[PDB]
C-alpha cells in the first residue's frame, strides 16, 4: 500500500543545518504533489513547502517563514522527497511530515508520514538519571514506577519486564525543566507478583546510547 | 495569511450521537475546505475536500457544508474510532493554513482516580535532589485538582503535572504529580501530602507519608 517515511530528524544548534528526506512508495511519485508540514509543540499544522509533479516542471512554493532557508527538492528516480533547511532557529523545532495530494484536489494531503522530530537548541545531549518509585513504609494490586529526569533531546523509551505488563503501563509525557526533560512511567500489577517477582524498568536513550535497567526493590533497610 | 478558526476546541460526546464541528476563515476560501483526522501512532487522514467532498473510503456518516467563510463537519452517530482530534485546512490559496483543531472526546462513565504516593528514592537523594511524586491513574472526566501539602501547609511552587492521552480501551485518563525540592529543603519537614479532588466525590483522596515514620 502507499508508505511515505520521514527521516534525517535530530538535534542541532542555531544556526545549524540538517536535511530531512521522505521515501515514498505505493504509487507513481512523479504525478503527485509532495509536502512538507510541521506541527511545533502545542500548535497548529504549518504548511512549509510544496513540489509539484512532472506534468508542472516539479515548480515550487514556499511559506513566508522558511522562504530562503529551505528548499525542498525530489529525487524522482528514487521516489525520494528532500527538505534542505540551513540556518535554523530554535522555533524552527517541531515534527516534520511529508505528504502527498489526493490527486483530485493537489493542495489537500491524502498521505502523511509519521514524521520525524527537529530540535534545534543551545542544550546538549545528556543521558537521563533514572529513579525507583517504590511504595514506603498495601492491597491487591500495587503501583510502581520509574522518574526520568535529566535527559536532552527527547525521546525516552521505558520497556517494563521486556514488554510483558505494557497492558497497565501510563507513560507520561516529558515536560521541560532547568533546560532538560523529566518523564515517568507507571505499572500496576498484582501484589501476589511484586516483590514476589522481579519488577524492572529498561530506559533506553538512544540520542546518548545510554540503556539503563533498574529493578525495583520492596521497602527494605538502610542497610544491607 | 487565510487564519482558520476552528471550534469548540473540545467536545465529548456518546457512541451513538450526532455532533457538528465549525471552522470560520477570516476571509471567504470559496468551497475550499478539507477536514483530517488525527490519532496517536498513526498517520493523518483526509476525511473531506472542496467543503464537502467525501475522501474515498471516508464512511458515510461524515458530512461537510458550507462555502465563504464559514464551513461544518457533521458525522452522525459515532462510532468508538471516530473519536480523535480533526483539523480543518483552506485549500484555496498559498500559503494552505489549518485550524489549530477539535479534540472529540469519548464519553465514559464518571470514575475516580487511584492515587499512589512516592518518596524521594535513596538514589535521587544521594545526587542532592528530593522528588515527591503522586500517580493519578484511570479517571474520568480529565479535569481534577491535586494539591501539595508539606506538615499541613499548602505547598505552591515547584509542581508539575502531566497527563496521558485518554485511552483507547477504558476512555480513562491518568496524571502525574511532582513536586520537586532540594534535599535540604526536603528534610525541614516531616509530612507530605498529595490531595486529589475530582467531581465524583466532594471529599478529596489523600495519599501521606511521614519522613519520619521511616
Ligand atoms: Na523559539
Ligand atoms: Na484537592
Ligand atoms: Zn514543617
Amino acid at each position: 500500500e502507499v508508505n511515505l517515511v520521514e527521516s534525517g530528524g535530530g538535534l542541532e544548534q542555531s544556526g545549524g543545518s540538517l536535511s530531512l528526506s521522505c521515501a515514498a512508495s505505493g504509487f507513481t511519485f512523479t504525478d503527485y504533489y509532495m509536502s512538507w508540514v510541521r506541527q511545533p509543540p502545542g500548535k497548529a499544522l504549518e504548511w512549509l513547502a510544496l513540489i509539484r509533479n512532472k506534468a508542472k516542471g516539479y515548480t515550487t512554493e514556499y511559506s513566508a517563514s522558511v522562504k530562503g532557508r529551505f528548499t525542498i527538492s525530489r529525487d524522482n528516480s528514487q521516489s525520494i522527497l528532500y527538505l534542505q533547511m540551513n540556518a535554523l532557529r530554535a522555533e524552527d523545532s517541531a515534527i516534520y511530515y511529508c505528504a502527498r495530494d489526493n490527486g483530485a484536489a493537489r493542495a489537500t494531503f491524502a498521505y502523511w508520514g509519521q514524521g520525524t522530530l527537529v530540535t534545534v537548541s543551545a542544550a546538549k545531549t545528556t543521558p537521563p538519571s533514572v529513579y525507583p518509585l517504590a511504595p514506603g513504609c498495601t492491597g491487591s494490586s500495587v503501583t510502581l514506577g520509574c522518574l526520568v529526569k535529566g535527559y536532552f533531546p527527547e525521546s525516552v523509551t521505558v520497556t517494563w519486564n521486556s514488554g510483558s505488563l505494557s497492558s497497565s503501563v501510563h507513560t507520561f509525557p516529558a515536560l521541560l525543566q532547568s533546560g532538560l526533560y523529566t518523564m515517568s512511567s507507571s505499572v500496576t500489577v498484582p501484589s501476589s507478583t511484586w516483590p514476589s517477582q522481579t519488577v524492572t524498568c529498561s530506559v533506553a536513550h538512544p540520542a546518548s546510547s545510554t540503556t539503563v535497567d533498574k529493578k525495583l526493590e520492596p521497602s527494605g533497610p538502610i542497610s544491607t | 495569511d487565510v487564519q482558520i478558526t476552528q471550534s469548540p476546541s473540545y467536545l465529548a460526546a456518546s457512541p451513538g450521537e450526532t455532533i457538528t464541528i465549525n471552522c470560520r476563515a477570516s476571509k471567504s476560501i470559496r468551497k475550499f475546505l478539507a477536514w483530517y483526522r488525527e490519532k496517536p501512532g498513526k498517520t493523518n487522514k483526509l476525511l473531506i475536500y472542496s467543503g464537502s467532498t467525501l475522501q474515498s473510503g471516508t464512511p458515510s456518516r461524515f458530512s461537510g457544508s458550507g462555502s465563504g467563510t464559514d464551513f461544518t463537519l457533521t458525522i452522525s452517530r459515532l462510532e468508538p474510532e471516530d473519536f480523535a482530534m480533526y483539523y480543518c485546512q483552506q485549500h484555496n490559496d498559498y500559503p494552505l493554513t489549518f485550524g489549530a483543531g477539535t479534540k472529540l472526546e469519548l464519553k465514559r462513565a464518571d470514575a475516580a482516580p487511584t492515587v499512589s504516593i512516592f518518596p524521594p528514592s535513596s538514589e535521587q537523594l544521594t545526587s542532592g535532589g528530593a522528588s515527591v511524586v503522586c500517580f493519578l491513574n484511570n479517571f474520568y472526566p480529565k479535569d481534577i485538582n491535586v494539591k501539595w501539602k508539606i506538615d499541613g501547609s499548602e505547598r505552591q511552587n515547584g509542581v508539575l503535572n502531566s497527563w496521558t492521552d485518554q485511552d483507547s480501551k477504558d476512555s480513562t485518563y491518568s496524571m502525574s504529580s511532582t513536586l520537586t525540592l532540594t534535599k535540604d529543603e526536603y528534610e525541614r519537614h516531616n509530612s507530605y501530602t498529595c490531595e486529589a479532588t475530582h467531581k465524583t466525590s466532594t471529599s478529596p483522596i489523600v495519599k501521606s507519608f511521614n519522613r519520619n515514620e521511616c
